């Protein structure tokens, strides 16, 4: 169906502990593809998914250049948002920035994103229309007008329509077997006795691929949103995801309780309930 | 792939 | 501003005594990046844990997944220890095979 390629910069400063470190991680849908680390050895851009492996040299070196410069240019930008927000070179702080693209089943751009943040809070980001940005404060409204001047969002919006789409569509082909795979959930329905007269139904999902997932217990066919706890999806760490909801239920009232499962890779929801 | 923006804040 | 890790432990695949198996632990939702995340094996920390490339999520907070391969047995009892600037602690979590 529908894929993502992100982009994602961290530029952390630390003073008195050298220059800024600056990291790049590029993702496809929920898959790491690519990784840049300033403080590696011999920094360069590394592969992170056998798909990507295919790219030649060239690829690399050019990939390489790109880190290399933004590791330049974030020190810069945080040099620049110090005076911005007249702080103090004593502290550490963080810029970030997610950019990239969203593509139909067909291939064409959906929609374009290029967004930063400043100590984890809103920055400036492009808007959807990838001509005009928003900016998130009066500091932010400097770079805008910098930006604005320079015609960056001009820039931004060629690479998301032309470079961004294209080479997302060159790696949804070449990781076929994998990007434009979804692993259904594996899923059951635990029962733990909490006390005599309340037990702790825990509806599981593992293995799923991608990660967009939906959980929910009801009660008497109303869902639980109140009392259900939820925990956020983890990566197993072999390219799937987990996920569990649970409700704690009065003993004797457990079969009034449905788990409900909306997963990509499921022809249709599934409801499961607690199997004694 | 990426693609370089070069200008700063 | 600062926000706390979200910490949960668990294994790659379901827990079976003396099968090989992966702990995990991964955290979330904190800001800023610099965290410290020890896998702890009967209250001693496990050398050459690896870890996640730093990442984040669409509200800007950092995630990041440690994890070690390991064999779960009925009597060896694992954990995961965070320290973060947001806590004036280290958070212990220990592991549950049902959690």
């Amino acid at each position: 169906g529908s894929h993502s390629m992100r982009y994602f910069y961290t530029a952390m400063s630390r003073p008195g502990r050298g220059e800024p470190r600056f990291i790049t991680v590029g993702y496809v849908d929920d898959t790491l593809f690519v990784r840049f680390d300033s403080d590696a050895t011999s920094p360069r851009k590394e592969p992170r998914a056998p798909w990507i492996e295919q790219e030649g040299p060239e690829y690399w070196d050019r990939e390489t250049q790109i880190s290399k410069t933004n590791t330049q240019t974030y020190r810069e930008n945080l040099r620049t948002a110090l005076r911005y927000y007249n702080q103090s070179e004593a502290g550490s702080h963080i810029i970030q920035r997610m950019y990239g693209c969203d593509v139909g089943p067909d291939g064409r751009l959906l929609r374009g994103y290029d967004q930063y943040a400043y100590d984890g809070k809103d920055y400036i980001a492009l808007n959807e229309d990838l001509s005009s940005w928003t900016a998130a404060d009066t500091a932010a409204q400097i770079t805008q007008r910098k930006w604005e001047a320079a015609r960056v969002a001009e820039q931004d919006r060629a690479y998301l329509e032309g470079l961004c789409v294209e080479s997302l569509r060159r790696y949804l082909e070449n990781g076929k077997e994998t990007l434009q795979r979804a692993d259904p959930p594996k899923t059951h329905v635990t029962h733990h006795p909490i006390s005599d007269h309340e037990v702790t139904l825990r509806c599981w999902a593992l293995g799923f691929y991608p990660a967009e997932i939906t959980l929910t217990w009801q009660r008497d066919g109303e869902d639980q949103t109140q009392d259900t706890e939820l925990v956020e999806t983890r990566p197993a760490g072999d390219r799937t995801f987990q996920k569990w909801a649970a409700v704690v239920v009065p003993s004797g009232e457990e079969q009034r309780y449905t788990c409900h499962v909306q997963h990509e890779g499921l022809p249709k929801p599934l409801t499961l309930r607690w199997e004694p | 792939e990426e693609y370089l923006q070069a200008f700063t804040y | 501003i600062q926000r706390t890790p979200k910490i949960q432990v668990y294994s790659r695949h379901p827990a079976e005594n003396g099968k090989s198996n992966f702990l995990n632990c991964y955290v979330s939702g904190f800001h800023p990046s610099d965290i410290e995340v020890d896998l702890l094996k009967n209250g001693e920390r496990i050398e050459k844990v690896e870890h996640s490339d730093l990442s984040f999520s669409k509200d800007w907070s950092f995630y990041l997944l440690y994890y070690t391969e390991f064999t779960p047995t009925e009597k060896d009892e694992y954990a995961c220890r965070v320290n973060h600037v947001t806590l004036s602690q280290p958070k212990i979590v220990k592991w549950d095979r049902d959690m």
